[PDB]
């Protein structure tokens, strides 16, 4: 037995995925003066620091 | 004489999804609520997907 057919066929398929991942760390320390002097840890050491 | 200080904190978190997922009853509690569990996977093109 004959039967048409009708060709109409339409498929469409998407995906995504993404990712984030950030940090900073920024802290700085100008070098302490209590007395009009710099102030001394130990002997050589000042109050200063810097991260980045 | 000049003395001055500033500190602030924040924090912010979002999250949403959007579909649908068709899960089965795998539990049925003494009050009547039903303990529901299912799965999804979609493999478009490369690399599978699941929902759980």
């Amino acid at each position: 037995d004959i039967i048409t057919v009708t060709l109409d066929e339409t498929t469409s398929a998407t995906k995504s995925a993404n990712a984030d991942l950030s940090k900073t760390n920024e802290a700085q320390m100008d070098p302490l003066q209590v007395g009009g002097e710099e102030l001394q840890i130990g002997g050589k050491y000042n109050f200063s620091y810097d991260l980045n | 004489n000049s003395n001055s200080f500033a500190g602030d904190s924040s924090a912010k978190q979002s999250n949403s999804i959007s579909g649908y997922i068709t899960v089965e009853v795998i539990e049925v509690l003494a009050n009547g609520n039903l303990v529901i569990r299912g799965e999804k996977w979609m493999t478009l093109n490369t690399g599978d997907e699941y929902i759980r």
